[PDB]
């Protein structure tokens, strides 16, 4: 939908990422593997949990109807009573539906940016050092092991440590050597 | 059981909604209706 990610360029979610809502998958000399981003799932849960309790709180003053008894020749205020309570019970039933319909749209879109903002986070760290492969995934120039994955995972990668390594690879898969 | 009508019944039931406990008390002792007769005040429509 709105933000571009879920059901977007990242075609399909993974069943293998069991521990959390968004996360990482890597592939290197040592292993392959999935790893949920807890930090940012835990932040998304905070926000959904708050949404759920938001509603609950908002409908404790909602219209309570205790009944009234009515006569044979009071028929037309008996009705007035019935028109009212049926009235309010329609107005609050509408409200409770529409709010859900509205919050559900907002919630599914909340995940949609959650994912994308993660990706763009990874992207802004790894710059020239990696290829944007265009399907949710990056391949590095410099070859990056497990300890170095973590840094990307926990957002403290170091560009100017693998620079040469990487830009020796850029330098060459640019066919620039091929003139000597 | 005896046929009749309870005047302003529903308005009573309204008050009755807002009550939690009654304490029945005696105000006009049946015994003390000396001139007239109370004991002879029954009906087949309200049997026991």
């Amino acid at each position: 939908g709105l933000f571009g990610a879920i059901a977007g360029f990242i075609e399909g979610g993974w069943q293998g990422m069991v521990d959390g809502w968004y996360g990482y998958h890597h592939s290197n000399e040592q292993g392959s593997g999935y790893a949920a981003d807890k930090e940012s799932t835990q932040k998304a849960i905070d926000g959904v949990t708050n949404k759920v309790n938001s509603i609950i709180d908002k409908m404790n003053t909602q219209f309570e109807a205790v009944g009234r008894e009515f006569n044979n020749l009071e028929r037309r205020i008996e009705n007035l009573n019935k028109k009212m309570e049926d009235g309010f019970l329609d107005v609050w039933t509408y409200n409770a539906e529409l709010l859900v319909l509205m919050e559900n749209e907002r919630t599914l879109d909340f995940h949609d940016s959650n994912v994308k903002n993660l990706y763009d986070k990874v992207r802004l760290q790894l710059r020239d050092n990696a290829k944007e492969l265009g399907n949710g995934c990056f391949e590095f120039y410099h070859k990056c092991d497990n300890e170095c994955m973590e840094s990307v995972r926990n957002g403290t990668y170091d560009y100017p440590q693998y620079s040469e390594e990487a830009r020796l690879k850029r330098e060459e898969i640019s066919g620039v050597r091929s003139l000597v | 059981c005896y046929p009749g009508d309870f005047n302003d019944y529903e308005e009573l039931k309204h008050l009755l909604s807002r009550i939690n406990h009654f304490e029945k008390i005696q105000i006009i002792p049946k015994s003390s209706w000396s001139s007239h007769e109370a004991s002879l005040g029954v009906s087949s429509a309200c049997p026991y």
